[PDB]
């Protein structure tokens, strides 16, 4: 079916069941890594915990002594009660109308995948940025972060990334308008 | 904050209005902040229903390209800062 490739990536990786309880990081790194080698860029898995692999993908800048972009985003997702959906929530069914169903779509596949084709256009279209960007892919958000990021912001091989600023995930918003979670300075919940 | 203004400056850019809310004590950045970096949270749906969670969760795929051309636009300005005191 003709269907813009983009899409057509986002429809696969949703399509990986990374659902909590049991999700399947094993397929999701695999992509991962996978896509790694067909974009051209390096890939660096550090298993914070046993079975609790980070992926990051790295796009190194012209001046990669100053600090870098994170684009961050988490894998898995909650659960279902697939006897209350339309269509099958790891199908990936794609309606006449142009609506993807699946759970992820929103929470949060879609921004881990438009991370990934931004960076494939921008760098196969030959552009080059002073600053590195390295897209991190982190298991665990959906129960609390304990075996997954909160790990990963101790090691070395985070230390080594010389993170600048950090983009992850924010919500849908039904207007026309796009919402933003801002923070300075030290974030409120330390303030304390 | 250089960032926000980078970011800030690609929404003018391509017209798209921003409401700014507080973030969360809650998801990766929570760990992000909390260790010293700057970090938004930002995924760029909008006329989609506020279905994380739900049944039915959907996003419409016109609204996921258009996300894809945003970061298209956000990562040269982002990538792009110049060097600033904290890269030293
Ligand atoms: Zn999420
Ligand atoms: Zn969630």
């Amino acid at each position: 079916e003709e269907e813009h490739p983009s899409v057509t990536l986002f429809r696969q990786y949703l399509r990986i069941r990374t659902v909590q309880p049991k999700p399947d990081y094993g397929a999701a790194v695999a992509f991962f890594e996978e896509t790694a080698r067909q974009l051209g860029l390096g890939c660096q898995k550090v298993e914070v915990a046993p079975g609790y692999v980070v992926t990051v993908l790295t796009w190194p800048g012209t001046n990669p002594t100053l600090s870098s972009i994170l684009l961050n985003s988490h894998t898995d997702v909650v659960p279902v009660f697939k006897e209350h959906w339309s269509h099958d929530p790891f199908e990936a069914f794609k309606d006449s109308e142009g609506y993807i169903y699946a759970r992820g779509a929103q929470d949060m596949k879609c921004v881990s995948i438009q991370y990934l084709e931004a960076v494939r256009r921008l760098k196969v279209e030959g552009h080059r940025f002073p600053r590195t960007i390295h897209m991190t892919f982190v298991p665990d958000e959906e129960v609390g972060g304990h075996q997954g990021m909160e790990l990963f912001v101790q090691r070395p091989e985070f230390h080594a990334l010389r993170a600048g600023f950090a983009l992850d995930e924010g919500i849908a918003n039904p207007t026309d308008a796009f919402t933003v979670f801002y923070s300075e300075r030290s974030p409120w919940w330390v303030r304390v | 904050n250089p960032w926000w203004a980078a970011f800030s400056r690609v929404c003018k850019d391509m017209n798209l209005t921003l409401e700014p809310e507080i973030m969360p004590a809650a998801g990766d950045n929570r760990y992000i902040r909390a260790v010293g970096v700057p970090a938004l949270g930002f995924s760029p749906m909008n006329r989609t229903p506020v279905l994380l969670h739900d049944h039915d969760e959907r996003l419409h795929e016109a609204v996921f390209l258009r996300g894809v051309d945003i970061y298209t636009r956000l990562l040269p300005a982002l990538a792009s800062v110049p060097a600033l005191p904290s890269d030293s």
